Order: structure tokens, then C-alpha cells, then sequence
């Protein structure tokens, strides 16, 4: 039953007596459950150290991982260049799903295209798939260029994607001039960020590779940035601002904050902004490029020294103080420009907010997850907080991000307890926040189980979710934050110390019970 | 807008495409006649997606394991694949369940054996049963395993359905292999039609022998809700306070073991025909068990279906009918009384996957609102018969719509509102036009029966007539 | 007792068994306390309607008011001076709550001085406090500039502050050139806002008005920007901001962005920015003045309409999207320049982001205080959103205020459900939350015990409270956010629906219970 | 620093002021002599601030509201004037209790006649009047009322005195007219004589002629103890450990019932001299009850405090102490050896109000840090004295130190850390220096007793050794 001047949804409608009744009525009938005490005790059992180790003898199960695959990346990547359409050459599930994916996190329009690869091109290949989705994409949207990216059905058949674009200009379906770069983008190899690198790659290979004759290193008096795969509309923006306050001629190589942030006017913008034809063409004339994550940009790297002749300077994530400052540096010697009076104010107030919040963050425990840049960044940041980063999960990430994580957790006296996992998910996760309880979780909105499962065991287990990274789908606007710069250090230094002091305020709200530390000055 | 004026705009949105991919377009597109009673006179569905013109369909394995499989709550499902189509399918659909969350339900769990370049090269079969062995020992209360294949499964020939049998057999579980490859068939519908039919040689005869459940007469089970933000439970309540038993839920909130007990129940409601009739059809074909097409979309709907189930029983049921429509007629009259008087004349535009473009079509009439122009996905002729005359008369049809197709569709007729899935949701909204997600009921829900019928009132009044559609221009630029 | 490795602060360390029984046997024995079916049963009572309506017939008690006395305000205007040094003709107390309050709001230091008046000057006045403390101040911290305002204690008494100052010039004090701007303060006037108003205006008078002879309005082609009184520093850096987008000139006057938010490099700035003493004398040369919030600006307004001869704009706070567009428009019509197309892509940006959240933000029920100009585009914004402030308190608004609320409410349906009160504190806004319980309270940190108290009553019974205000105590860099504008907008909007969001998050989070609305997705 | 460098840096720092000034501030500077016992020879204190020097110091009326009489937790408490005074002191002061809060317990809440003109105009006895029924009516369960005067209120001419004695004789009900107005005296220390005088004259000799509270041998009060993060809890668990009957706190998380009875204790154990001296006194002459100081922070100062304490009762007592100290000792032995590594040899700076300047040395001392320089805001001569052999030869004492001079020692001695209040923490911050709130214990603690320690000495370590203070220079200046 409704009643019209309140209407319930879901939650609270099927709390009413009446659907209780009729959802116990159908668990006792036909369901057959497992009596609750059994439930209780083999959740009980999964917060348990046996069932850690028994977890993490795992070997071909995974559950609930903390990655995507590479053609969600080579999508993303894509969207950053001028009038640019993301073209996945395979099935149209895979594109279907990326966009879906990409809508609930940025809550825009994203637009990527398939050639529809069915059991016909499962065996003879999709030739004739490239063909026509090539003419009718060109024909239908108009852009400038396709940007071609792979499914894994593509890659396993084995279509060749220089081949069949060749082709496809060779019989007149699109002109021999449109630019169509390509990668293959396996998704059983690497994640989605190898697929941003391969797709990054595939482009600058397409526009600079045949045209080195005539490039002169650091003849336009600019700076290559490319910023990887990044899902915060803020970090481009602080990255172009910072540049711009030092007066530095820079070239931002798949810039997509414009077409992920189009304004609601009254009218559909397919594309808007992007890197142009002419700065990818003119890249290789830069002083030199620098690459935001490098520890996915291996493939960019190992191009751009070996063609491009520009000596990539060995810089970590501009996130936190201490690589904000040498990014900075770097960039300033790269240039030669010096850093102005702002950037060194904006530091000292980044400074400032981290002597008056040093109290409160002293100390934490983090379990924390997501891409082996971003996560770098984030122990990075934590180490000067004072925090304690206890559990540092990367599925995607490998023995060398590794050893440079370890590297950086030694040089702290913070990370003594901090234990660093590659390859696991997030029910390993899960088992360690059991077993080994952090303060805090740090990460997409995945880690909300996670938390769930710990209030399960008790309020006093319970770890709460403090939602940095990708994908966040359950909150709203939290991709126009920041996390590079001063400005991203900022506004994680505020999110932290404020999740922990919320976390205080909830924990002695209780009346006569907890409220004498219920201070009104914190 | 007339019949002519639709067929010009129809030819003028084609007028865009390549010579193959308008001639294949124009066959999808139609002006609704609802005297016409065999569709494919006008509108041709089912057929392959034209490449390169960002459609909105899935694969087959959307179809299977996030539509079919996916809501069942006891058994855990495998991605067997790569992590790219678990992860994006994971928790993305609102098909509600009761349970503890990695104890004995696993719905929103992503599971998945992650291929890698050696999985693909040497095949995957024995990383299946080193996973089945995993998943054993992790997840002691499973009821059951399904092994959902993703795309490179039937390329790499993999045979999992012989680790199927040999682990079911050693394991004593039902271990059930979906070969719902995304390049099979052309949209999800071919994953409901794989799903149907693993259930029917996997799970579905588990109990043929077995006479110990004790059967009633108002034995029913609802087939094809999947609990949308809880759609079948609103559903159930009522079916229950008609007097009847709902044996078996499909497969929101659904256990294996009313699937089990499905075959022992004397009517089958089936809401989407679109996935579920094969299994409908299989029931009827071996059990004897009839099965009927209702609708819970909206009081007019609701109360006719009502009817109908009712009079498959006897005269207590057909009593217990009347009661419970007398019970709830204030309360939908209520609503509507508040709400048909802000939404009245608004015209819709609709484009959903199988079922709910003429399901839904009820409910907005029993608020003052015309459906002007509906399509869908993966739909198939028999569901374009039924559509035929629940739409108004020279009303624009689509099936498989294109991105651009759709866009200069709303552009033309210009509808009060619009409802769609995510992919078209944002693009709607930045053009002015209020718009409601009807795949996921934009997180809010449930809409069937009469207290689904009440938020969607709610929600359809909110989203229209919401101040924010009064600010798009900026007063210097009116 | 205490752990080494794990040290426990007086939460949780009073919760241990030793403790409690402590406690339990002081209460019992020494406490003669009420029984708690007592204290229990008045809880209950004062949640209750009767007890609602003897709150509400209160004349003479004042309990947790939401304002603060004029001298407040008067700092907090000084301060905005370059190298101004706010000086309280007085008592030493209300300067060290003054700074302590502005010290926990911003984390900033607070230079304000007093004259110490004592018991001594309580009959003879402090014309010598006000000679020597002129002295040693200038002396001593040496500004440019000394901003006078009066304690209770002066206005009761009746010290001429402009005789005593001209004395103090008189006889070699201070030099007769240095400028000592004056305003009377009297707390027990008005509230903190109407003492930035009075020393606004003492000051603006200190600079103009006997130099209006060769003041020529509209020669230097700038707008005056009086901001009032302001605690969200983003607020005058989005103002500033959004001028320099449109290229117009303007002179933001009393401007303490600067000095409360100096950064952390090793050295104290005491002084930092500011509006300088030119840009004041050449303020009745400009096109026009814009006061941002015009409710508390009145004295401002009469003295720039009267004296500079300014066409002082009606313009609301620029809060929202309605009344910023207003603001933009106004500010392009008195300057002559374009609104550019940044802020109109910013404009469409915050649109988008309405359309994104309306479904959440759709209905929802609203309690809210604070200052008069800050209420009311709070529920402007609120209003444009779709929501409802079901209660508007204003405990130092006026008649006249209430009035244009009560008009902004009846032009919007969403305002049918609101009630506005004046001159009622926070106990009165409690009855107010227990009696018709809203979803939400926006306010500042006070607000906390509120929430706390309906948690008393029941988990479905608690109000969360969103902290939009001043002061926020309890919350680290809130001060730091921005109100005004479309920045403001934004940030307001995501505040309120990710408030909401979290809300719902922790009312489904119960595993078996209400976790089946538990949606990665929202 | 040696004695001279001290002077001269004294010297150097008053060059600055005008000859008046510069003479008043040169009497409340010195260099610690620890032999010296009669400290007016060297320090003035409890004087006028100087006009415009920016003083730390604050009124009578924070003397008494916000520090004796807010934490007594069943009554109300009026700030009787307009409304800046109450709403700057609610609940800035983290004076802990136990109750429910608008209820039984009212300290977190403002009270308040919000005077406008016409009550300055008229007067505000008729208005105070109605107050007290309107606060009877919507408090019914609280215990008693005080009425705490801001500056208005002794300029008007009100007479609170009478209506306090009329409301009260009408009502049954306690009602203590206090005249703390901001601008009597020279600081809060006034303000807490006349609020120990407002407790000796309405409220303590209530149960005077009152015998039913059956007293033991070892009854003691907590008087001075304020209950700051907790830490008259902490006190109270090791006096009762030690075979005590605490039957008053005076006044954190106090109530107006253990103060009444306070008259019918053994002895007074004082923590705060300079608050309650007055009342302590008091209750020596007139009821014969003992009391003596005594000290809880740090391990030392705390087991010499327990001994004293217990040497003034039988054996079983002493006993008690006996087993209380072996059970704490390797607690704070092992807090100790965790902590006096990282913080061996820092020297610390301290300006508080009037007790903690000279109260926390021996915990810091018992941390391996030195205190260099110590001052006070409105502490009197016998407060000094005391001060004297605490603090070590050659460091530097400060009485109502300004902004200036504060700074300038800061920059000259340049000590590892600084205990001081809200008003100089973002001052001492912003020049690199690691900072602690000595007032609020930077919204931790408790720091009493041995349990108190454990938090202190994280506090000191967590601040003092903190990265953010390596990283004020940027790595390009
Ligand atoms: S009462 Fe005094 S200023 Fe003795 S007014 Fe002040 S809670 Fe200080 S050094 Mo704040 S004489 Fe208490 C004090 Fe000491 S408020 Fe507290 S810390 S031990
Ligand atoms: S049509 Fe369907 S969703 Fe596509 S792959 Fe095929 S079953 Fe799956 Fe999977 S990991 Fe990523 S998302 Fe693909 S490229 Fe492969
Ligand atoms: S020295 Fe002390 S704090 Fe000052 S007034 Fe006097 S009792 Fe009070 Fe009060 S309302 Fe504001 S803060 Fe004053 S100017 Fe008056
Ligand atoms: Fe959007």
C-alpha cells in the first residue's frame, strides 16, 4: 500500500509489514535456504584468518577485481583528440558495455562506435566489417578521424587492423587522407590503462612516425603532456593551469575535459575540445614530453625516446608535495621558466592545511586500491600525512611498480606495517580489512561492499569507504575533483581529514553514552 | 504529425546513411497502423546491427548472464573470459534479492577466471576446474555454479561443457555451461534464448522424479520478472493476496530451487514473453503447464491482468480478484487524481529493450500521457504484432535505432519526455528534454502494481515538470 | 589502563569497564541525579508539539542563539584593510573571543588589538586607553591603518569616539595624517553582520566624504565590489574570478582573502593584501557600487547612494543560477562588457549537473539558518533545485527580510510547505525538526547538537546536518569553499546530493535487512 | 643561553615599545633564578595589560562562566547581557561530563538575556525575571540557575542580587547571582574570585545543618580539576584505586549536589591553585577541612602527588598507593621507552593561563625535554613563586606576554616546540615551529595521571616529529 502524500520507494516500501510477511512466507516455502545460524557462521568463518589464507592461495578464481580491459582505456584515450570517434573493430557488447560504464561515471554522453562482429567473422574475420563501419561511421557522424581499438574476439581470430584500414582506403570506402590510427588492444593482456598506452601509441605513431625527417627537437618551444588514462576532469585542468601560471608553451596530447564536460545548453555536442591534428603532427618539434603516469605509459615511453629523440625525464605522479615540487622543477628546468610566486603560495598553503589537519591524520591506517600511478601517488601522499598506508592493492599491477612502491614505503618510517599486493582483488581486500583492520578505506565504489560486509561483523569492524578513484558510480560530480597538484592535494587532504572527523561525530553522537567527546571544535 | 509527414522525416533522417546502410535502415523504421495484425508488413527486426552506427544492443552474453542467470541468488555465476565483461556488468542492473552477500547470495559479486595470453593460447578448460575447486572451498553455500562463456570461449575451443560434467559429477552440484558468447546471434536476445535453454537441460528436470513437494491448486510461478528495484516482489503481493502461490520467481530475487520447483506449479505468468517464452513454451510442451502473457504496468493493466489470471481459477479466486481491486482503487485513484492533472497531453517517446516499449504504454495512458513514437533493441516480430495496437495510430515505430536515427527523431517530433537507457540518457538531458531511464527506473522503483504505480507517477511528474528545464538558455543569449 | 601500541584517546578510553563503573559510582552517589525513566520521559516531552508551542512563546530567553555581537563584523571588515590592524575600544575579553572564534573558523591567525579598558574608565571613560593604546599599537605592530570599533562596555558608557581619537591626534599620539577609520559597534544592535556594515561604513566616510569635491563618477571605469560579511574565502576569490572573465575593472573593497589565507613557508605575515587606502579614496570615481548582500549593506548603501551619488544596483546575492545570472547581467550593463563565453559554458556546466541530480534532489525537506543574505539564496538555490525549505530561521533578520522571502517562496511551488522565522534561535529551530521532522538540516556546526539530540530519539527520527555556514567549527579547510556564483552552485549542489546519497547509503547498509537497495549505481 | 644573552635579548625586544610600555613590560620579563623564593624581587604580575599590545588574557567573565561555573552540569548557566559573550564561550572549553544534554545537563548549551537597546535603556531586571520562569518552564529537571554578569550589566545599574533572591525564594530554586562583568579586574583571574565567592555565599553552605550524608575517613574532593579531555576522570580512577571516596569535582563534570557536600569531606586536594585557592581557603576556616596541592602530570609528579596524598591517611591507604604505583609503573615505563627517544633534548616554550605554566614541566621533564622559557597570562606572585624552583637556571619567564614579545622570543630562542593557546598555534605554525594546545589539548587528551600520560606523550611525539614540518621551504627558494 502507498499513501499519495508520501509515496515510498523500494527502501522503505518493502519494509512494510505486509512485504515482510510475504518475503519470509516465500524464503520458508521455496527458497530452501540455509538456516540463519549456518549463514551466520560461514560469514563469521569468511572474517577469519584461515579463510585469508585459504583465500589468497587462490589461483584461477577472481572476484570482484579491481581493473577493466584494455578497449575501455583505448575509448578514453580516444576521446581526448579533436572530433575524434572511439571505433572498437569486434563485437558491439563489449562497446556498449564501455560506454555504459563511462556514462555512470562521468554522467555524459560517450560516444564510441562498433562494426557489430558476428558468428559470420568468427571464421572468414571482419573485413567487410571494417569496411562499412568505417564508411558508415564517417558517413553518419562526421568526424575527423576514427581512432580503432580491438575486442578480444578481434584480437583472437587475429584480424590484421593495418590490413584491413588499408584495404578499406584501397576500395574507396574512406579517403586515403582520413586519418585512422589503430591498436590492437588485447583485453587478456594488461587492463584498461595498457589499453590507453597502446591506443596513445598507435596515434602518434600514426601522425609523427613517416614525417621525422623534418622535426627538430624543441623547435615550437613546448612541452608534451600526456596524462594517461584519467578519469578526474580536474587534474587536466590543474595540469593546464600550473603550466600556464609558469608561462610555459605546453601540448596536452589526448585532452578529453572538454567533450566529458560539454554544458547543458539545448543542444547535443558530440565532440568538443581535444587534441588537434596539427599538435600531435607538431609533438616531436616539443622540448620534450612528460609523461603524467608512467608506469603505464611504457609503450609511449619507449616511442617517443626511440622516435621522437625526446629524453622523457624520470618523473613520478604529480601527486602529493614532494612530486608536485619535482614535476614543477622539472619542468621549470625543461623550459626555463622559473616557478612564480603563485605555485610557490599555493604550496605553502597546501603546507599550512596539512600542519593544521597533521593532528587528526596522524597515524591512520589505509587499505587503499586502484591503477599503480594513482595508487603510488596516494601512498605517497599518506607517507607525508603522517598516515599509515597498511594495504596497497593493485590487480594491475606488476613486480617492478612494486619494488618502486616498496622502495618508497622504506623510506618512510610510516610505511613499516604497510604490505604492498599485485594480482589481487578485491575479495582479497576484503579479507585483509577483516583480518587486519585499517581505519579507512580509499577507493572506487566497489570498496562499498566492502564496507558493508564490515558492518556486517560489527560497528565496530565496520571500515568506512572514502571514494578516490575510478570508477564512482555512487556518488554524483565526484569526477570534476582534483588529485594532482597542490590543488589535488588539497582536496584529498580535506577529504581525508573531514571522513575521519565525520567518522568521530558518528561514533560519539550517543546521548549520555559517547557525546562527552561530541566537541564542537575540532 | 500525420502519417506523410512521419514517412517524410523517415526518409529524411535516411537520406544521411550509405546507399546498404539506408536500404537496410529504411526496413526498420515505420509508422504504426494498429489494424495491421502481421508486423512484418511493415517493420523488420532481429536482424544484424549495421557496423559503425553506434547502436545501443548488447551481446548475447547480456543477455545470459546479466539478464537470466545474473538474479538468481543462490548460485554463483562465472564470467569464464577475460575481466572486461564482468566487470562492466557487474552490480549494473537493479535485479533485486534477499540474501547475505558472500555467504549465500552472490548477485552483485563479480566472478570471473581473468584470461590471460596463456588462457587464450592453451585454453582454459583446466583453470575452469582449478576455479570450480576455488570457488567450492570460498563459497561453501553456493547452490550451484553457472559458467557464463564470454567471447573468446567459442573461439579458442574450449569444451566446458565436459568440465561441467565431470566437477558436477565429482562435486555432486549443478554446474551449468551458457555458451552465450558475445558474438553469438545479433543483440541479448540470443543470450535469453541460450539462458532459457541451459536452465531447460541443467536445472530445470531436477526434480522430475522427486513427488515429495505438496501442490495446490493456485499453484503459479512468475516467469521472466527480474525484480527491478523489486518489480516482482510488488508483483508477488498482489498475485498473493488473490489467493494464489507463488511458487517460483524468474528470476529476480529467484533461488535455484524454485526454479527446480517450477514444473510442479499449475500456471505460469510470464511478464516478459521476450525472454522467457522459449522455457514458457518447454513447460507447456512437457508438464502440461499452460502459461499467460499479463501485464502489471499501471492500474488499468494491472486490474485486467488481475482479471484474467483470476479467471483461470476458480470462484474463491475470482472473489479474492475483486477484493484486492476494491482494496487498492482508492489508492491509484488517488494518485492518479494528483498526478494525471500535471502529466496530462505530455507526449513520450520510448526506446527499450524487448518488452517494456508496449508494456509501459498503459501506465502512461492511465496518466493523461500519449506515446508518440516507441522501439526497440532486440525485439523480435512477435513482440512488434503485440505492439502494433497498443500504439496510437500514426505513431513512429523503431527497431534497433541508431544514436543519430534516434537524436533527429527527438529532434523532429520534439516529445515532452523521453525513455531510454544510460546510453542516451545525458545526450537527452543536454538537448532540454526530461528524461527517464527505463531499463534501471533512473534507481528508483519499483513500477509494477499499484505501489509501483505510485512512484512512477512520482518520478514521471518529478523528472517533467522539474525547474531545471526552464534554465537551459541563459538569459542574455534568450 | 593504556596500551603502548595502541593508545586510547578519552574516547574510547572513558568506555573501558574501569572507567564506566567510576562514573556509575559517582552518579549514584554523590550526583543525585533524576532517574532516566525521568530524564527519559522530559526528553521526551521536549520533542512534543506542547512543547513546541511553550518554546515558541519564549520573550525574554535566548537559548543557542545563531548570531554574534557587532564587533565581530567590525573585525572582520578591518581586516580586509591593507595592513589594517582592527582595534576594539574596550574590554580585552571580547577581542580574545573575537580571535578565538576567527582563529577555530579559519585556522588562521587573528591580529585584532584592545585598549583593556577596566573598571578605571568605567566612570571616567578610556580617552587615556584610547591615547595609549593608539600609541602602542602603531608603535608596537605598525600598520597603515587602525580600524576603531567599540565592546558593550564603551557604548553603554558613551565614549566619543571621534572625540577621543581627534584628542589622541591632538596631542602627538599618533601623527594627525595617520588614518584612524571609527564606527560605534554596540552589540546589544543588530548582529556581527550590522557591525560590518557600521565599520564599512566608518571607514568608506573615513576616505571619502571630505574629498567629494573633485570626485567625478564613472572616470576610473571600475564597479566597487562590498562583499559584507564574508567567511567563505572562495567566495571573493570566485567574485574576482568571474570580473576578470568579463574584463571589467573593479576595486573589491575590504578584501581579507589574502591575510586569512597566508600560506606556510617558515615566516608570520601579520599583513597580507587587502584593499588599499587608494583604492578606497578613489572609490566615488567608479560606475557604480555592488553590495553582494544587500540585507546587511543598508547604512552602506544609504552612504554610497547619498554621498559617492552611486545608482546602487537591486541586485540579490549572487547565489544560484537565477541570481548569479542576474548579477553577470547587471555587472555587463554598468560596465559595458560581454558576458564571455567561459561563463556561459560554466552556467550550462552547473545546469548539467542540476539535470544529473534532480531525481535525488527532487522533494527533499529542508531546515536552514544562518545570516539573512546567505539564507535567502540558500533557499533560492534550493528552490531552483526542485527542493523544500521547510524551515527558514534568521535569528538577526528583520520584517522587511522576511517579507522578500516569503515573496521568493510564494513564487515557487516548492515553497508552499515553507515557514520563515525571525528573531528564533536554535532551540526553537529543534522544536521545529522534532515536530515536522525535515530530511536535511544546512546550517553551521551548532547545528551538530541538533542532529545529535534527534538521534536521541530514534535513528528514523534523525536529521543529518550539512554544514553550510559560519562558523564550522568541527569540519577542517570548509572555509575554503565557495557559495557565490556558479563555482558556489556547483559546490553547494554536489554537497547536498552526495549528503543525500551518503544518507541512503547508511540507511541500506544492513545486510539481509535493507542492503538490497544497497545500488552500486545511483 | 646564558643569563646575559637572556637580558639582552629582553632588552633588545622592549626597545621597540614607547617609554611607557617599554617601563610597565619590563617588570613582567625575567630571567629564573631557581634559588630565588620570594619571585616579586624579580617578576611583577596581576597588573593592567598595556592599551593595544595584543594580550592573550581575557575577562571575568570567561573566568567565571566559561571556566568555574559552565562545567557544573546540572544547572543553568544565564550570560546575562548581549549576546556576543555566551556565544564566543559555548562550548569552546572542553569541560567533559556526563548527562543528557538539554535535559538534566546544560553546559554545551548558550544561555542567554540577548540584550538589545531598550534593556540597556531600561534595564533588564524585569526581563531577567521572566527568563528564570520561561527557563523553569522549558528545563524543568534543571538543579539550579547562575546568573553571570557581562559588561552591561554593573554599568546599567541592574540589581541581579534582588531578583536572584526573589525568583528563588518564590521557586524553591537556587539562583547565584554572579558579577563577573569582563571589565572587573585586570584578567580571568578575578573573574574566578568572584565565582568563588558566588559558590561560598549560595550555594556551599546549602547542607549546613544537614547530617544525613554518612562520611567516611576517606572522603575526599577534587577542587580545581575541570575535567579538560577527561582528565578529572583520570585523576578520580587513581584516587579511588587508592582506596578514596571521591565525593566532589570541582567542578568538571560536577554537580551542584557534590558541591554541597563538599563541606563534609576529610581533605581537598587542589589541582588548580590559582582558581579555587580562594574557596579553599574558605572551607579550612570555617569547616576545618584540610586541603593540599597536588600534581598529575606525568609518572613522577603523579606518584609523588599519590604518596603526599596518601601520607595523610592511615596505612591501608598508603598500602593502596603502593599497589596503585607497581600496577601503573610498566605502563608508563613502557610508554616512556617508547617515547623519550624521539623526544630527548627538544626544548619546548609554554604560555598558559595560570596553572599548567608550571604543572606539565615534570611530564615533559619525565619525556627527556626541557622547558625553556615559561609564562602566564594572570597568574599572581604566589603562583611564581611556585614557578621558581620548577624552572630551570637561565630560561626565561614571561607574565601577560604580547603578540611582539612572544614572537620575538620565539625567533631568538627558537625552541623545538610550543604550548600555547588557540590565538598563537596558527602564529607558531606558519613559522615551522610544531605547536600544542596546552588549553584544550588540541581537542585530545586526557593528560592527567597515568593514563593521561600515554596520550600526552603521543600528542608531544606525533606533533614534534611530524613530516609537514620538514617541508615549509619550497626546494626551489
Ligand atoms: S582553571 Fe584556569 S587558561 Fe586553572 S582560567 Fe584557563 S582548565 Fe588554563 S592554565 Mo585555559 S588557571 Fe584551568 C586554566 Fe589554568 S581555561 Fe584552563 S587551560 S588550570
Ligand atoms: S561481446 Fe559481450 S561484453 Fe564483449 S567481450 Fe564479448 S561477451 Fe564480453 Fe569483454 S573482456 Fe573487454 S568487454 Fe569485450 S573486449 Fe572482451
Ligand atoms: S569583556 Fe567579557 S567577553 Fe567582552 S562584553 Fe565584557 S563580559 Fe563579554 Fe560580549 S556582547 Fe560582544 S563579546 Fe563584548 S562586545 Fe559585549
Ligand atoms: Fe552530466
Amino acid at each position: 500500500s502507498q499513501q499519495v502524500d508520501k509515496i515510498k520507494a523500494s527502501y522503505p516500501l518493502f519494509l512494510d509489514q505486509d512485504y515482510k510477511d510475504m518475503l519470509a512466507k516465500k524464503r520458508d516455502g521455496f527458497e530452501e535456504k540455509y538456516p540463519q545460524d549456518k549463514i551466520d557462521e560461514v560469514f563469521q568463518w569468511t572474517t577469519t584468518k584461515e579463510y585469508q589464507e585459504l583465500n589468497f592461495q587462490r589461483e584461477a578464481l577472481t572476484v570482484n577485481p579491481a581493473k577493466a580491459c584494455q578497449p575501455l582505456g583505448a575509448v578514453l584515450c580516444a576521446l581526448g583528440f579533436e572530433k575524434t570517434m572511439p571505433y572498437v573493430h569486434g563485437s558491439q557488447g563489449c562497446v556498449a558495455y564501455f560506454r555504459s560504464y563511462f556514462n555512470r561515471h562521468f554522467r555524459e554522453p560517450v560516444s564510441c562506435v562498433s562494426d557489430s562482429m558476428t558468428e559470420d567473422a568468427a571464421v572468414f574475420g571482419g573485413q567487410q566489417n571494417m569496411k562499412d563501419g568505417l564508411q558508415n561511421c564517417k558517413a553518419t557522424y562526421k568526424p575527423d578521424m576514427i581512432a580503432v581499438s580491438t575486442t578480444c574476439m578481434a584480437e583472437v581470430i587475429g584480424d590484421d587492423l593495418n590490413a584491413f584500414i588499408n584495404n578499406s582506403k584501397k576500395e574507396g570506402f574512406i579517403p586515403d587522407e582520413f586519418p585512422v590510427p589503430f591498436a590492437h588492444t588485447p583485453s587478456f593482456v594488461g587492463s584498461h590503462v595498457t589499453g590507453w598506452d597502446n591506443m596513445f601509441e598507435g596515434i602518434a605513431r600514426y601522425f609523427t612516425l613517416k614525417s621525422m625527417d623534418d622535426k627538430v627537437v624543441g623547435s615550437n618551444k613546448k612541452i608534451n603532456i600526456v596524462p594517461g588514462f584519467e578519469t578526474y576532469l580536474g587534474n587536466f585542468r590543474v595540469i593546464k593551469r600550473m603550466l600556464s601560471e609558469m608561462g610555459v608553451g605546453y601540448s596536452l596530447l589526448s585532452d578529453p575535459e572538454e567533450v566529458l564536460d560539454t554544458p547543458a545548453d539545448g543542444q547535443f555536442r558530440m565532440y568538443a575540445g581535444g587534441t588537434t591534428q596539427e599538435e600531435m603532427k607538431d609533438a616531436p618539434n616539443a622540448l620534450n614530453t612528460v609523461l603524467l603516469q608512467p608506469w603505464h605509459l611504457e609503450k609511449t615511453k619507449k616511442f617517443v625516446e626511440g622516435t621522437w629523440k625526446h629524453e622523457v625525464p624520470k618523473l613520478n605522479i604529480p601527486m602529493g608535495l614532494d612530486w608536485t615540487d619535482e614535476f614543477l622543477m622539472k619542468v621549470s628546468e625543461i623550459s626555463g621558466q622559473p616557478i612564480p610566486a603563485s605555485l610557490t603560495k599555493e604550496r605553502g598553503r597546501l603546507v599550512d592545511m596539512m600542519t593544521d589537519s597533521h593532528t587528526w591524520l596522524h597515524g591512520k591506517r589505509f587499505a587503499l586500491w586502484g591503477d599503480p600511478d594513482f595508487v603510488m601517488g596516494l601512498v605517497k601522499f599518506l607517507l607525508e600525512l603522517g598516515c599509515e598506508p597498511v594495504h596497497i592493492l593493485c590487480h594491475n599491477g606488476n613486480k617492478r611498480w612494486k619494488k618502486a612502491v616498496d622502495a618508497i614505503l622504506a623510506a618512510s618510517p610510516y610505511g613499516k606495517n604497510a604490505t604492498v599486493y599485485i594480482g589481487k582483488d578485491l575479495w582479497h581486500l576484503r579479507s585483509l580489512v577483516f583480518t587486519d583492520k585499517p581505519d579507512f578505506m580509499i577507493g572506487n565504489s566497489y570498496g562499498k561492499f566492502i564496507q558493508r560486509d564490515t558492518l556486517h561483523k560489527g560497528k565496530e569492524f565496520e571500515v568506512p569507504l572514502i571514494r578516490i578513484g575510478f570508477p564512482i558510480f555512487d556518488r554524483h560530480h565526484l569526477h570534476r575533483s582534483t588529485t594532482l597538484g597542490y590543488e589535488g592535494a588539497m582536496q584529498i587532504l580535506t577529504t581525508l581529514v573531514n571522513s575521519i572527523l565525520e567518522r568521530l561525530d558518528e561514533e560519539t553522537r550517543g546521548m549520555q553514552a559517547t557525546d562527552y567527546n561530541h566537541d564542537l571544535v575540532r | 504529425m500525420s502519417r506523410e509527414e512521419v514517412e517524410s522525416l523517415i526518409q529524411e533522417v535516411l537520406e544521411v546513411y550509405p546507399e546498404k546502410a539506408r536500404k537496410d535502415r529504411n526496413k526498420h523504421l515505420a509508422v504504426n497502423d494498429p489494424a495491421v495484425t502481421q508486423s512484418k508488413k511493415c517493420i523488420i527486426s532481429n536482424k544484424k546491427s549495421q557496423p559503425g552506427l553506434m547502436t545501443i544492443r548488447g551481446c548475447a552474453y547480456a543477455g545470459s548472464k546479466g539478464v537470466v542467470w545474473g538474479p538468481i541468488k543462490d548460485m554463483i555465476h562465472i564470467s569464464h573470459g577475460p575481466v572486461g565483461c564482468g566487470q562492466y556488468s557487474r552490480a549494473g542492473r537493479r535485479n533485486y534479492y534477499i540474501g547475505t552477500t558472500g555467504v549465500n547470495a552472490f548477485v552483485t559479486m563479480n566472478f570471473t577466471s581473468d584470461f590471460q595470453e596463456k588462457d587464450i593460447v592453451f585454453g582454459g578448460d583446466k583453470k575452469l576446474a582449478k576455479l570450480i575447486d576455488e570457488v567450492e572451498t570460498l563459497f561453501p553455500l553456493n547452490k550451484g555454479i553457472s559458467v557464463q562463456s564470454e567471447c573468446p570461449i567459442g573461439l579458442i575451443g574450449d569444451d566446458i561443457e565436459s568440465v561441467s560434467k565431470v566437477k558436477g559429477a565429482e562435486l555432486s552440484k549443478t554446474i551449468v555451461p551458457v555458451r552465450c558468447e558475445g558474438f553469438r546471434g545479433v543483440s541479448q536476445s540470443l543470450g535469453h534464448h541460450i539462458a532459457n535453454d541451459a536452465v531447460r537441460d541443467w536445472v530445470l528436470g531436477k526434480r522430475d522424479e522427486d513427488t515429495t513437494f505438496a501442490s495446490t491448486p493456485y499453484d503459479v510461478a512468475i516467469i521472466g520478472d527480474y525484480n527491478i528495484g523489486g518489480d516482482a516482489w510488488s508483483s508477488r503481493i498482489l498475485l498473493e493476496e488473490m489467493g494464489l502461490r507463488c511458487v517460483a520467481q524468474w528470476s529476480g530475487d529467484g533461488s535455484i530451487s524454485e526454479i527446480e520447483l517450477t514444473p510442479k506449479v499449475k500456471l505460469n505468468l510470464v511478464h516478459c514473453y521476450r525472454s522467457m517464452n522459449y522455457i514458457s513454451r518447454h513447460m507447456e510442451e512437457k508438464y502440461g503447464i499452460p502459461w499467460m502473457e499479463y501485464n502489471f504496468f499501471g492500474p488499468t493493466k494491472t486490474i485486467e491482468s488481475l482479471r484474467a489470471i483470476a479467471a483461470k481459477f476458480d470462484e474463491s479466486i475470482q472473489k479474492k480478484c475483486e477484493e484486492v481491486i476494491a482494496k487498492y482503487k482508492p489508492e491509484w485513484e488517488a494518485v492518479v487524481a494528483k498526478y494525471r492533472p500535471r502529466l496530462e497531453g505530455k507526449r513520450v517517446m520510448l526506446y527499450i529493450g524487448g518488452l517494456r516499449p508496449r508494456h509501459v504504454i498503459g501506465a502512461y495512458e492511465d496518466l493523461g500521457m500519449e506515446v508518440v513514437g516507441t522501439g526497440y533493441e532486440f525485439a523480435h516480430n512477435d513482440d512488434y504484432d503485440r505492439t502494433m495496437k497498443e500504439m496510437g495510430d500514426s505513431t513512429l515505430l523503431y527497431d534497433d535505432v541508431t544514436g543519430y536515427e534516434f537524436e533527429e527523431f527527438v529532434k523532429r517530433i520534439k516529445p515532452d519526455l523521453i525513455g531510454s537507457g544510460i546510453k542516451e540518457k545525458f545526450i537527452f538531458q543536454k538537448m532540454g528534454i526530461p528524461f527517464r531511464e527505463m531499463h534501471s527506473w533512473d534507481y528508483s522503483g519499483p513500477y509494477h502494481g499499484f505501489d509501483g504505480f505510485a512512484i512512477f507517477a512520482r518520478d514521471m511528474d518529478m523528472t517533467l515538470n522539474n525547474p531545471c528545464w526552464k534554465k537551459l538558455q541563459a538569459p542574455w543569449e534568450a
